[PDB]
């Protein structure tokens, strides 16, 4: 609402977008993950202080290592302890994503369970929370065999990055594309 | 020319077959003899035993856009009888 | 939201504008275009030739009079009431910024932020020569699809126009074509948001599973006709020229 428009000072700005990025922080979210940090409250924000934990949270918002981040807390984080959960939360959905955005390309779905689930570097008891919740993580789709040890899952996964599927399109795209063209051949012309 | 057969038949008979027994059928003496052949024949084997992980040559290039073309075929099929649909004049 | 109407009448006539006024790729041939604006989904009656002028040597320098519609609505009125105004076109085939202060005129003039609409003088290449926008906000502008009505009345001389499945295959590449590239357009044009807004719904492909089996479960039935497809050609023809040759091949009397 601002980004068009409203000159401002840094105090305001940084910390409100401080306050904005600790607010994303209490958000905390619907990760987030990634965020308007690409927007110019980053240098401005970070820069130092939180906003060097607030830079290495964005870090924490794909590292997910509690003490690259449980080393810096400081009472305002720790103030609300829940980013430990949130953390936990991260890593899991942080692991997910790309998990859901890339492992399986292939119709990606299965993620089923543990050890893949584990592959979130956050283990099989919490899979059987973390993992097992799944809107109640606010998020998964799908559902479990637990006995095969297989979550069922589906989408609300979105994300804003790029990067790769760009590959993958038009292969597929392209093939049956292809092979069209074999059928496509005479069909109508023939 | 006997025991390929058998070889195949046991191949066939048994995914896994006591090194021993191939032997047997193969009315060898040494296993070494039966050994070569089986990984002659580039079976898998393990201590005493001649296996069979892939008792065949599934796959292994042609025989193929005929025979498993999905819609393919069923398209040219289905070409096809669009052309029962199409040579109907 | 509104998403339109099209009359062909219009489009037509849109052109004949372009022709009429020989508009050319320096220019686009603007007009009224009409309708009720109302519902979710708006119409397309008619429109007209804005006698106008344009320039891109600078960019909000063209020239146009409403005073036109003025009269115009007037005897459209006198015409219809259902006129009312729903927008209006240009040629294009593409927007100009200037637009967006030419938008905003009619947006006196219309019940709604009224309705853009592009041609393609040229028709070139697919499904509509055609666009139509309504401003937004960062700006927006957006199309909302559009389509023609019946005018059955128009589709009966249209049908006095004209005179199975392979294309349908056809657009298999085309989008995919440009999309893959329109990333690498963006990514290298830039090297926005949307892509990853498309990214998602990407995985809705390799999806298929033994449901599969349904498919074949199906398809079989579907070829039991088979038999029967031809059968009757099977018993139908080959037992016909046996009751007339017979007759015939042996008539031969006299």
């Amino acid at each position: 609402t601002l980004e068009p428009s409203t000159s401002i000072t840094l105090a305001e700005r940084q910390q409100l977008a401080y306050d904005l990025s600790i607010s994303a922080l209490l958000g905390d979210k619907i990760y987030n993950f990634g965020e308007l940090l690409h927007h110019p409250i980053m240098e401005t924000i970070v820069n130092d202080s939180n906003y060097d934990w607030l830079f290495q949270l964005l870090n924490a918002l794909t590292v997910g290592d509690f003490d690259k981040f449980d080393s810096l807390i400081k009472v305002q984080i720790s103030k609300i302890p829940i980013l430990a959960q949130h953390e936990s939360f991260l890593r899991q959905k942080i692991c997910l994503m790309t998990l859901i955005e890339t492992v399986f390309v292939k119709n990606i779905r299965m993620l089923s369970f543990e050890d893949i689930s584990k592959a979130t570097h956050l283990p099989k008891d919490n899979v059987e929370h973390l993992v097992m919740r799944a809107i109640s993580l606010g998020l998964l789709k799908g559902s479990i065999d637990q006995v095969n040890e297989l979550v069922t899952i589906s989408w609300v996964q979105p994300r804003i990055i790029s990067g790769d599927q760009i590959t993958k399109m038009k292969d597929r795209l392209v093939e049956w594309n292809d092979q069209v063209e074999k059928l496509g051949k005479k069909m109508e012309a023939r | 020319a006997i025991r390929d057969e058998i070889a195949k038949n046991t191949e066939l008979s048994y995914d896994f077959l006591p090194l021993s027994n191939i032997k047997a059928l193969l009315f060898f003496n040494n296993e070494k003899e039966t050994e070569k052949f089986a990984l002659e024949r580039n079976w898998p084997i393990v201590n005493s035993k001649v296996y069979f992980n892939n008792q065949s040559k599934e796959k292994a290039d042609y025989e193929d856009e005929m025979m498993h073309e999905e819609d393919q075929k069923t398209n040219i099929i289905e070409k096809a009888m669009d052309y029962a649909i199409s040579i109907e004049n | 939201h509104e998403k339109v109407t099209i009359a062909p009448l219009v489009l037509l006539s849109a052109l004949d504008h372009y022709e009429r006024t020989q508009t050319k790729e320096n220019k686009r041939c603007v007009g009224v275009i009409l309708g009720d604006a109302n519902s979710s989904t708006i119409r397309v009656t008619n429109s007209f030739a804005l006698p106008f002028e344009e320039d891109e040597k600078n960019s909000d320098v063209w020239f146009l009079d409403h005073n036109y519609i003025e009269n115009m609505n007037e005897m459209c009125k006198k015409i219809n009431a259902k006129e009312k105004l729903i927008g209006w076109y240009h040629s294009g085939p593409k927007l100009r910024a200037s637009d967006l202060k030419i938008n905003e005129l009619f947006k006196k003039y219309t019940q709604n932020n009224p309705l853009l609409l592009i041609v393609d003088v040229k028709q070139q290449g697919v499904g509509l020569p055609t666009d139509a926008y309504v401003a937004i906000e960062e700006k927006t502008f957006l199309h909302l699809p559009c389509t023609i009505e019946a005018e059955e009345a128009e589709e009966i001389g249209v049908e006095h126009l004209l005179r199975i499945r392979l294309t349908n295959q056809l657009k298999s590449l085309k989008g995919l074509q440009s999309k893959l590239k329109d990333v690498v357009e963006y990514l290298d044009k830039v090297i926005h948001t949307i892509l990853g807004k498309l990214q998602d719904v990407f995985n809705l492909n390799n999806l298929q599973k033994a449901l599969t089996v349904k498919t074949n479960d199906e398809l079989m039935v579907i070829y039991i006709s088979n038999l029967v497809r031809s059968i009757i050609a099977f018993d139908d023809l080959i037992e016909n020229k046996i009751q007339n040759k017979k007759i015939q091949e042996q008539r031969v009397k006299d």
